[PDB]
């Protein structure tokens, strides 16, 4: 309880590094324990992004941002059941010349986190840690359900794009550690993704007439948001990632555009 | 001839046929290659999806096309 609070202040000390591996395993351990009070720990780092520097702010968020991932989901359901989670929508520290870079990319992170949350609470569901393959989630979700989730799946991927990082920005600890998480976030979602369009693909031919008019506006969506996945995974490439760990979009079902709307056309 | 199949999962498939060969002999060959039954493939090209008693040649499907594979339910 104290010892919690006082790691959160460890893990977000004015050091211009990303939290601590130490002080994040501590806080994964912390969520999965039996009596953990989540609120109190949510508390203490919703607290720390109402300090002054951006130094404490963003490694506060990419702390919550860590948490969500690995530790225990009674996390993020809590985060997702919040009526206001973040609000630095007017953050700004003027200290000097990184705060005002690092502002922006506070701005945008915290947003992010927000629709992650949302996207949870929408679901009730993390995209990035559902069953992949052919019997998973997304492979197998029944046409409504599909119709009304892969939306979701692509305000989230978005709102991480929106981040929008050249490689030359990523210049200090704090924000290449913040890069990583997204950068994991992104694959994942991706996948996700994909996977939905592969079963909506599947289904449309023989959906009902204004089923495939929703698939239809869901599948060209799909493919500009691959024009700017693309783009933030050259990113990825230019900072040294593992090519290996960077997703080959070619496999993407990407050019059945035509396939749909004659198929649409021949429905009237 | 070399042809291509594309499926939704993003693996290309080569396939050796001949211009004159129906998309019914071609789900066969599909078949032997992927184990896909012919009666769970949707073929598509061009846009449309490919009648199985036409030949690739009424498809206008000649070397290095590239048909799309949609896996259907019975």
């Amino acid at each position: 309880g104290s010892a919690v609070s006082k790691t959160v202040c460890k893990a977000t000390t004015h050091e211009i590094m990303g939290p601590k591996k130490k002080h994040l395993d501590y806080l994964i351990q912390c969520t999965n324990e039996m009596n953990v009070n989540i609120p109190q720990l949510a508390d203490s780092l919703f607290e720390r992004t109402t300090n002054s520097s951006w130094v404490v702010v963003f490694k506060s968020l990419i702390t919550t941002h860590h948490l969500m991932v690995y530790g225990n989901e009674r996390f993020i359901q809590y985060l997702a059941s919040r009526n206001t989670l973040f609000n630095l929508s007017n953050f700004l520290d003027k200290s000097g010349l990184q705060g005002y870079d690092m502002s922006t990319f506070i701005r945008r992170y915290s947003r992010y986190l927000n629709e992650k949350a949302v996207s949870y609470r929408q679901v009730a569901f993390d995209f990035t840690k559902v069953k992949r393959g052919a019997d998973g989630v997304m492979r197998t979700m029944n046409t409504e359900k599909l119709l009304k989730t892969v939306p979701i799946i692509q305000n989230q991927m978005d709102a991480l794009l929106d981040f929008n990082v050249n490689s030359n920005e990523l210049t200090n600890g704090v924000i290449n550690a913040a890069f990583m998480l997204l950068f994991k976030d992104a694959i994942r979602l991706f996948a996700a993704y994909n996977e939905g369009i592969i079963n909506l693909l599947e289904k449309y031919f023989d959906m009902k007439k204004n089923q495939c008019k929703e698939g239809l506006d869901i599948y060209k969506k799909f493919l500009t948001r691959m024009t700017r996945i693309s783009e933030f995974l050259k990113v990825a490439e230019q900072v040294g990632i593992d090519r290996g760990d960077i997703p080959d979009l070619s496999q993407a079902p990407s050019s059945l555009l035509d396939a749909l709307e004659q198929h649409a056309a021949a429905l009237e | 001839m070399q042809i291509f199949v594309k499926t939704l999962t993003g693996k290309t498939i080569t396939l050796e046929v001949e211009p004159s060969d129906t998309i019914e002999n071609v789900k066969a060959k599909i078949q032997d290659k992927e184990g896909i039954p012919p009666d769970q493939q949707r073929l598509i090209f061009a846009g449309k999806q490919l009648e199985d008693g036409r030949t690739l040649s009424d498809y206008n499907i000649q070397k290095e096309s590239t048909l799309h594979l949609v896996l259907r339910l019975r």
